[PDB]
């Protein structure tokens, strides 16, 4: 009875919540993003087992807005869904105050809109990790500095310097941390950024991956647009992890 | 107002005045009548600047919305259909004369007429605004289709002069705006510098001979310019 709606257990968990971080679990789909000094990658798992299926077609990272790059992770449907909200809440912000949707916002308000879902009864929290990434610009100069936010299920909204989602999140969060120790993480360039993120999909899921096995988000203080990154690009990633 | 979409082969090039008027005093001296809905899709705005800048700001959010979703380009059509939907719902309430001219992969180089009504008219070239009357007749005569985007974009000025030289509402600077295959190329003729004015036109120097002094003799002379004389 406390399990199959939004109310509290004796012990004050919302069951139904943390029964939505299983879903983000449960694909064992893995993204990994990483802000460096002047932009943030988003690394996404991109499996298709399938031969038939077209590649394509099934992403993982859509574009919210021009210059906010999502990456779901969960029910790829409930995803596909809260980038419509995303969408829906960036388009309504764009017109009422005439700029674009600061990222920090955008983030903060799927918050809210993820929390309502374990507030009324009958609705299903949406089993997803949405991890919002792009520039945005700092009021004291006018740079664009890079920026992830992820919303989770229970309505969490958090800035990240990198981040996890998925099926390893424990064991790629674990290879970043220590990883953390080492550099700086924030006085890194795009490239280097980049190998530690990818090294962190490989250690976690425990395989060498290929250009075609991930798909790759990209913002640039140079190029602030939320780009896929093409397989060419990641390859001379992929061979530069192996090598070091 | 004076506006002009004209297409040539790759694109288009829209022309604008920059005055707004309230009547006879001007309240805006260079304001913007090329209003961006996406990159390479502006439209031009005659009529009640509240009521356009609402409507090409409403249908620029949808277009970006849809530009978003798609995950492609927005063809030309597609703005100048929302924005006859637009026009078109409140057609009693507003005062709005728009032309959507744009370039998308698809068609090339488009160009819509919509004016009060929500009619919605694709065309080679499309005249909106006070100032529209006047060049009509200067179209028919040398207008030339096939033009190079380098001449289109120098007619157009000329002709946004024309018809600001002669229309009150319109006049100041002459903005045009480029949309082809290449980055938009705006450019702003400052009056100073405009291709056409009747103030520098050689026909207009002579003045009228109203004044003309005391005589005795019909032999009109010219207009009396000393009280010695």
């Amino acid at each position: 009875f406390d399990k199959y709606i939004t109310v509290f257990s004796p012990e004050g968990s919302l069951y139904q919540v943390e029964y939505a971080f299983k879903a983000v679990t449960y694909p064992g789909l893995l993204t990994v993003a990483i802000r460096c000094k002047d932009a943030v990658l988003v690394v996404t798992q991109h499996l298709i087992p399938d031969r038939l299926m077209r590649p394509d077609s099934v992403t993982a990272l859509y574009e919210v807005t021009p210059n906010i790059g999502c990456c779901m992770t969960g029910r790829a449907p409930d995803g596909r869904a809260l980038v419509q909200r995303a969408r829906e809440e960036a388009s309504d912000y764009q017109y009422r105050y005439g700029v674009e949707i600061p990222i920090a916002v955008l983030a903060k308000r799927m918050g809210d809109k993820a929390q309502v879902r374990t507030q009324q009864a009958g609705l299903r929290p949406m089993g997803v990790v949405s991890t919002f990434i792009g520039m945005d610009q700092s009021d004291q100069d006018g740079s664009l500095k890079p920026q992830i936010y992820t919303v989770d299920p229970a309505g969490w909204t958090g800035g990240h310097i990198a981040c996890a989602a998925g099926k390893k999140q424990v064991e790629a969060m674990a290879f970043l941390e220590k990883r953390q120790k080492s550099t700086e993480l924030d006085a890194l360039t795009q490239k280097e950024a980049a190998m530690i993120a990818l090294a962190a999909l490989q250690s976690a899921i425990g395989t060498a991956v290929k250009a075609k096995e991930v798909e790759v988000g990209r913002c640039t203080a140079a190029n602030p647009a939320f780009q896929r990154v093409p397989n060419s690009e990641v390859e001379e990633w992929l061979t530069a992890v192996a090598e070091a | 107002t004076t506006i002009l979409a004209v297409s040539y082969n790759g694109g288009v090039v829209l022309a604008a005045d920059s005055r707004t008027s309230s009547g006879t005093y001007v309240v805006n001296r260079a304001s913007n009548k090329l209003t961006k809905l996406t990159k390479k899709i502006y439209c031009c705005r005659s009529g009640s600047a509240a009521d356009t800048q609402a409507l090409a700001e409403r249908v620029s959010n949808y277009l970006g919305s849809y530009q978003t979703d798609i995950g492609a380009g927005v063809n030309v059509a597609t703005a100048a259909n929302l924005f006859q939907k637009m026009c078109y719902m409140n057609r009693w309430n507003i005062s709005a004369g728009i032309i959507v001219a744009g370039y998308d992969p698809i068609n090339g180089g488009s160009v819509y007429s919509i004016p009060s009504g929500g009619s919605c008219v694709k065309l080679d070239y499309a005249l909106g605004g006070s100032g529209s009357i006047f060049l009509y007749s200067f179209f028919d005569a040398n207008y030339k289709p096939g033009m190079s985007k380098s001449e289109c974009v120098a007619f157009c000025q000329r002709a946004v002069a024309h018809a600001y030289s002669r229309d009150g509402s319109s006049g100041g600077l002459i903005r045009t705006i480029t949309l082809d295959a290449d980055e938009p190329e705006d450019q702003t003729i400052p009056w100073n510098r405009s291709p056409y004015c009747m103030e520098k036109d050689p026909k207009y120097v002579t003045q009228a001979t109203q004044n003309q002094p005391f005589s005795s003799s019909a032999k009109i002379t010219g207009n009396r310019m000393s009280s010695t004389g």
